[PDB]
């Protein structure tokens, strides 16, 4: 029901979440880039490559325990 | 650093 999932920065360092299941991804995306002091908006979340969007979920996704989470600068 | 683990909902 609750997984962990691995947030990996640009710097390498990592911040893991604790999340349900069914929890939409928008409220990692806020807290890792709260942590960071950084825009939420400057920031893309990728799942084995791909955009996660606000309103996608783990269960949605795939996602399992441990699965890691890319975080890049917004593309220009 | 050390281990950071934030729950959410």
């Amino acid at each position: 029901e609750y997984i962990k999932l691995k947030v990996i920065g640009q710097d390498s360092s990592e911040i893991h979440f604790k999340v349900k299941m069914t929890t939409h991804l928008k409220k990692l995306k806020e807290s890792y880039a709260q942590r960071q002091g950084v825009p939420m908006n400057s920031l893309r979340f990728l799942f084995e490559g791909q955009r996660i969007a606000d309103n996608h979920t783990p269960k949605e996704l795939g996602m399992e325990e441990e699965d890691v989470i890319e975080v890049y600068q917004e593309q220009t | 650093a050390e281990e950071r683990i934030i729950s959410l909902d």
